[PDB]
């Protein structure tokens, strides 16, 4: 087998099917149950992908994808990785839209993240290792203190 | 196709609705005759408070705008009262004369409320702005006396 | 229940008139398309060698007959002489043995002559069956019979004809299971109805044969029916549809399609008017579909009062007014 | 552990009734789809040459018999004479040698006659095995037996049947290794269970054969089990799924 063979098998077997519905317009004056056909086209889990057929004979023997390849759920890309304090972690950087408040936006982001903290799994914890807004807060506070003295 | 296809009847959605990226069910209704929307939405908030945790609700369109307006009316009234008072003290070079004439506001509000209740119309935007116009013209009537006084 | 299966028209008898002996086709005796009778000469191939072989066999037969005549004369002369002891008994027995040997040799020569005659007669190509002959595959002067048996012509019988049609194996298995359950009674006696595509030409026929082997490439079983064709309208090879009965329901219950509800699990149910005008839920199993009516295989009995309207506005056990 | 392997139904005996001699099919003596017994005549091929060959062999046999009769008479006459010296011992020995030669010639002629008779009987196309006969591949008046053995019909035995199913070679090797290590016990005595797709028809069977060779194009071994088919429900060529015990 060639690699393009496995590519074409994956392409043709893992495809959604837009079948349709019987009894559709133009419908006969008699029939009265237009209903969907809903074919299963795509595969959901690695076991189903390993069942993709590459070559099968008339007798019944089948070559499958799992016979030649290891199938799993992984990352789409591996160029980037993130660590925090020596432990692997996931992270994302928020870049402000122009002309927006900061203390209100930062407080809203923190509050939204805290509200979602009610829904994170127990083994996972969130953190904000990087936050510019705090500096601004401190800064203005210092300034207002000068403004008083 | 009958050599390798079998048909089984299941049930499924013919229309799928999503709101703010979550799967949603759209609920619509109309208040009963003689029943205002505000009490209806208050009862609906009470009902939604009894729903299982994690099931949410949001207002959209007309309900959203009504919520915002019902929020904003009171600060509208406060700003109007303070601005008329400040221009009242500016004109008469006194505070007492302004308090004197601003005592005329409740009688015009009295008349507007009694009329709208007698004919049974709701507290719409039309009655609202009519009340505001009555308020201004009562102020004019009071000025016409207090200036010569 | 009737199934419209695809089939093709075939002739009952096909005779591929082929050359058995190598030679040059001198003359064609038949006109293409005419009806031919059995034994009618169609092609003439020049006998150069077969005539010579027949002549050689005839010469050998003549030699055998001459020897037999000599033996017969010897025996006829010796028969009275042995009774008067003019010749020894040994000589008479030798003469009798020679006569019997000559008779056997004459019979063998006759067999050889008959074999050569049959080989020669395989040059006057004759129609083995009666029917309509098609186009000649070779013309006069063409060489045939070298290496392979060259196809010369084709003869077909157009009455009656066969319809070879095909049915999916799974449908056949389901039909057999239903017949075994007592669900459907066998319809072997009902005549197949044959329709030519694009025409109103309809014919009646009888099912003859049902194959026991499933085609490995298509997963289908082949069936063969026989149809009368007195006018010659049904031509061989024409793609035809065969309505074949899938058995008889004796107690088929057909309900309006808009009276069957389906739950989230896919189970079908119907609303029934119970005692006291109460609405009951009865689960049913739907069979095949005829027009706008569902066939119900179970869950309903004759005389049941099903509700065919307002289904979405009625709850189980609610009171309704039957119209 | 049960593995559901794909397989097909195959009849125990398949007889491809073919033409052994060249000639025109004069008649068809069976109805298609019926059950035929061994030796039943299915096709009659026109015996034009073979009858003549049989006649020639019979004539040669008759000539040999005549010569044998002459030799027997000579020996019978010479036997009492040699006892009284009336004929030489050499003449009697020559007569006895001629008699033995005539007997050998008669036996050879009878062998030729039997060969011709079997050749002729190879024109009455008889069913080699009992079973259900299928559609006739040729019709009456068709020329068969010219060049190649023209397929005339097919006869199949429907009870019992074999299920030829297929299993991956790696799985078989893993099962064998687990047996050798002792983690699983051999399930050779457990019956196979064949199921027809789309139906509730289930049939029990026994494992007959496991292939030693691996299919090159797919890398899986073939296995053959036997299933009883008394009702004729299992038809040859049907796709079936065979649950086989994995220990």
């Amino acid at each position: 087998l060639s690699i393009d063979d496995v590519n074409n098998a994956i392409r043709t077997q893992n495809v959604q099917v837009p079948a349709g519905a019987f009894g559709s317009t133009p419908g006969s004056s008699e029939q009265e149950l237009t209903a969907t056909l809903t074919v299963k086209g795509t595969l959901d889990n690695p076991e189903e992908f390993a069942a993709i057929v590459l070559r099968a004979n008339q007798d019944g023997s089948r070559l499958t994808l799992g016979d030649v390849a290891r199938i799993e759920v992984g990352s789409q890309d591996y160029n980037f990785g993130s660590r925090q304090d020596g432990k692997p972690a996931v992270a994302a950087a928020v870049q402000l839209s122009p002309g927006a408040n900061a203390i209100q936006t930062a407080e809203a982001v923190k509050q939204r993240l805290t509200e979602l903290s009610a829904n994170f799994p127990d083994n996972v914890e969130f953190s904000v290792p990087y936050d510019t807004s705090r500096f601004v807060d401190v800064a203005i506070d210092k300034v207002i203190m000068t403004l008083i003295e | 196709l009958s050599a390798f296809v079998t048909t089984s009847w299941e049930e499924g959605p013919v229309q799928v609705a999503r709101y703010n990226g979550y799967p949603s069910i759209r609920i619509a209704g109309d208040a009963a005759p003689g029943v205002s929307t505000g009490e209806a939405m208050l009862e609906l908030e009470r009902i939604a408070a009894e729903l299982p945790e994690g099931i949410g609700y949001e207002w959209t369109g007309l309900s959203y705008q009504e919520r915002v307006a019902s929020g904003q009316a009171t600060m509208l009234f406060a700003l109007a009262i303070t601005v008329v008072f400040l221009l009242l003290v500016a004109l008469y070079e006194s505070w007492a004369i302004p308090l004197t004439v601003m005592l005329i506001v409740p009688v015009g509000a009295l008349g507007a409320v009694l009329a709208v209740t007698a004919i049974g119309l709701p507290n719409d935007v039309y009655f609202k702005v009519g009340l505001i116009t009555v308020i201004g013209l009562a102020a004019k009537n009071a000025i016409l006396i207090v200036e010569f006084a | 229940v009737f199934a419209e299966l695809p089939g093709r028209i075939e002739p009952v008898r096909v005779a591929e008139v082929r050359a058995r002996v190598a030679g040059i086709v001198l003359k064609r005796t038949f006109e293409e398309g005419a009806d031919v009778k059995a034994g009618d000469v169609l092609f003439q191939i020049d006998p150069a060698p077969f005539k010579a072989a027949l002549s050689r066999a005839q010469g050998e037969l003549a030699r055998a007959e001459a020897q037999l005549f000599q033996a017969q004369a010897m025996v006829r002369r010796y028969e009275p002489l042995v009774k008067i002891d003019a010749v020894s008994q040994q000589d008479f027995d030798n003469a009798m043995a020679a006569l019997q040997s000559a008779q056997a040799d004459k019979r063998s020569a006759q067999a050889n002559v008959e074999t050569a005659r049959l080989d020669l007669g395989y040059a006057e190509v004759r129609a083995p069956i009666a029917g309509r002959i098609g186009r000649a595959q070779v013309t006069e002067g063409a060489l045939v019979g070298q290496g392979e048996a060259t196809l010369l012509a084709r003869i077909q019988q157009l009455d009656p004809v066969y319809a070879d049609f095909t049915q999916p194996a799974a449908d056949a298995l389901r039909l057999r299971a239903a017949i075994a359950e007592g669900k459907v009674a066998g319809a072997s006696d009902q005549p197949l109805s044959l329709r030519v595509d694009g025409t109103d030409i309809e014919r009646k026929g009888t099912l003859l044969f049902t194959d026991i082997s499933v085609d490995r490439s298509t997963g289908q079983i082949a069936l063969r029916g026989q149809f009368d064709n007195p006018e010659g309208v049904l031509l061989p090879g024409m793609y035809v549809r065969v309505r074949t009965p899938q058995g008889l329901n004796q107690n088929a219950i057909l309900v309006p399609q808009r009276a069957v509800q389906r739950s989230a699990d896919g189970q079908a149910s119907v609303m029934l008017l119970g005692e006291g005008d109460t609405v009951e839920v009865r689960q049913v199993t739907t069979g095949a579909m005829q027009g706008s009516r569902w066939q119900i295989s179970e869950g309903l009995q004759a005389g049941d009062k099903v509700i065919t309207s307002s289904l979405a506005a009625i709850r189980p056990g609610a009171k309704v007014i039957p119209r």
